[PDB]
């Protein structure tokens, strides 16, 4: 149920 | 400057329950 | 955290969640003592017996936060492993004897009102503090009965006796671990649980009004249990490893 994080930091 | 928090001994705020844990040190 | 209650904005500055980047899941707690290093239990990222083996790739530190599943925009930061750093004897075999580890940020994290390290304790300070029947706090986003908390939980505990300690389990304690909790007796109860392993035990000193990590959410059995208490790393007796880990590595 984790909100989407910024794929800015999933790189 | 560790363990000091902006919001609380910063400020001279205490949280809710950190008396008890002064109080538990006799 | 079972039968703690929430945490105030700001209370534990120093709380860091350990974030599994895919699946995207909370992994453990974690606590900032100093811009570019992070403290958490070797056990968060390896454990054999779990098949449990993390690299600085496979995860993120989220600081500042407050809400367990939410991106708090503009308050949290996120940030990346440079590199992790296990104890050399760690004991993953027998009893997670000396469960701790060091993780160093690819950058500094700048300080805020929610983001603030905790002190690590000199000999002095973990002389007069850690005794039987002192409090300390822990905090973590873990589960709350052996569903998962909305924000973060707290909950304090008093210190118990070691004999006591060794007591109440079969596994072998050792110097470096502490324990915990209530006697069923007490009447108040309170644990740490899943989740909130790698987490931080602070107690604030009454000498100078700072808060210490005197410990780190090591293992228990069950969560809550009668007879049954917590076990936490002791982080003064593995202070020199800390020291020698960070002068050396920066
Ligand atoms: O999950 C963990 C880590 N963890 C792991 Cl890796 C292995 N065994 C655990 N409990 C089982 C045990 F028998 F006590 C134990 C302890 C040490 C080594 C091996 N085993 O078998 C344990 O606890 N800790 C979270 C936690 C901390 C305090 C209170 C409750 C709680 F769940």
């Amino acid at each position: 149920d984790f909100e989407e994080i910024p794929e800015e930091y999933l790189q | 400057d560790c363990g000091l928090r902006p919001l609380f001994e910063k400020k001279s705020l205490e949280d809710k329950t950190e008396r008890e844990l002064l109080e538990s040190y006799i | 955290i079972v039968e703690g209650s929430d945490a105030e904005i700001g209370m534990s500055p120093w709380q860091v969640m350990l974030f599994r980047k895919s699946p995207q899941e909370l992994l453990c707690g974690a606590s900032l003592i100093s811009d570019r290093w992070v403290l958490t239990a070797a056990h968060c990222l390896l454990y054999p017996p779990w098949d449990k083996n993390f690299t600085e790739n496979d995860l993120l530190v989220r600081i500042g936060k407050h809400s367990r599943t939410r991106y708090e925009r503009n308050i949290e930061k996120i940030s990346m492993l440079e590199k992790i750093y296990i104890h050399p004897r760690y004991n993953w075999r027998e009893n997670l004897d000396r469960d701790i580890a060091l993780m160093k940020l690819k950058k500094p994290v700048a300080f805020s009102d929610y983001i603030h390290p905790v002190c690590l304790p000199d000999r002095e300070t973990a002389a007069s503090l850690l005794q039987a029947g002192y409090k300390g706090r822990v905090t973590g986003w873990g589960n709350l009965k052996e569903g998962q908390p909305s924000v973060l939980q707290v909950v304090n505990l008093p210190i118990v006796e070691r004999p006591v300690c060794k007591d109440s389990t079969r596994i072998r304690i050792t110097d470096n671990m502490f324990c915990a909790g209530y006697k069923p007796d007490e009447g108040k109860r309170g644990d740490a649980c899943e989740g909130d392993s790698g987490g931080p035990f602070v107690m604030k000193s009454p000498f100078n009004n700072r808060w210490y990590q005197m410990g780190i959410v090591s293992w228990g059995e069950g969560c809550d249990r009668d007879g049954k208490y917590g076990f936490y790393t002791h982080v003064f007796r593995l202070k020199k490893w800390i020291q020698k880990v960070i002068d050396q590595f920066g």
